[PDB]
């Protein structure tokens, strides 16, 4: 049988979770509405070398703008991204928010922390401010679901998590959007070496 | 042995009727 993961995208409204799940082409064209709870179930299949995995992505409908997801949202879910926007330092203020409701319905569950839109050029959450994740577990990536920037990053520290191998690789990139922005060579090097300064402190 | 729900795709034991997550009633 299909080795697969129910994967639980979220984070306050405008943080780009919609944008993000949907650069996997295949998920996009394979997914699955849920009516009675308002939500889109992405299946994003990784080709791994050790086989294929499969994240079902559960993507909201909008609903998370007012108040906290129900419980048949987050249940069962094996692995989680938690993602804010770089763009509106709320968004991450909102963060310890939705690790709370996310641990108090599933546990010590594998969680990405991502900070999407660093793509844009004036950016307000810089590395230094990210302090979050260093406590709980909690693995970080900056993304830019728009220029594809670290796509595959959350998915690979959850598969080598959730599978218990440490040298777990993605044989091949997926299928994805080609870029709707350019993610700069030079920021995405700055702010690569930014959280590095930064996990040493 | 248990099911996987065709509406929201979680694994569900093979006691449930309906699904645990999206109250869909196994086929
Ligand atoms: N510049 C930029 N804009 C983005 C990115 N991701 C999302 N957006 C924009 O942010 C807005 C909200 O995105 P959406 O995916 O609907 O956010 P959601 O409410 O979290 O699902 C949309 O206008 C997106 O085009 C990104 O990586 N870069
Ligand atoms: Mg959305
Ligand atoms: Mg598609
Ligand atoms: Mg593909
Ligand atoms: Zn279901």
């Amino acid at each position: 049988p299909q080795v697969q993961f129910k994967l639980v995208l979220v984070g306050d409204g405008g943080t780009g979770k919609t944008t993000f799940v949907k650069r996997h082409l295949t998920g996009e064209s394979e997914k699955k509405y849920v009516a009675t709870l308002g939500v889109e179930v992405h299946p994003l299949v990784f080709h791994t070398n050790r086989g294929p995995i499969k994240f079902n992505v559960w993507d909201t409908a909008g609903q998370e703008k007012f108040g906290g997801l129900r419980d048949g949202y987050y249940i069962q879910a094996q692995c989680a991204i938690i993602m804010f926007d770089v763009t509106s330092r709320v968004t991450y203020k909102n963060v310890p928010n939705w690790h709370r409701d996310l641990v108090r319905v599933c546990e010590n569950i594998p969680i990405v922390l991502c900070g999407n839109k660093v793509d844009i050029k004036d950016r307000k959450v810089k590395a230094k401010s990210i302090v979050f994740h260093r406590k709980k577990n909690l693995q970080y990536y900056d993304i830019s679901a728009k220029s594809n920037y670290n796509f595959e990053k959350p998915f690979l520290w959850l598969a080598r998590k959730l599978i218990g191998d440490p040298n777990l690789e993605f044989v091949a990139m997926p299928a994805l959007a080609p870029p709707e922005v350019v993610m700069d060579p030079a920021l995405a090097a700055q702010y690569e070496h930014d959280l590095e300064v930064a996990q040493t402190t | 042995g248990t099911w996987d729900c065709d509406t929201c795709l979680v694994q569900n034991k093979p006691e449930a009727v309906k699904c645990v997550a999206c109250e869909t009633p196994k086929p």
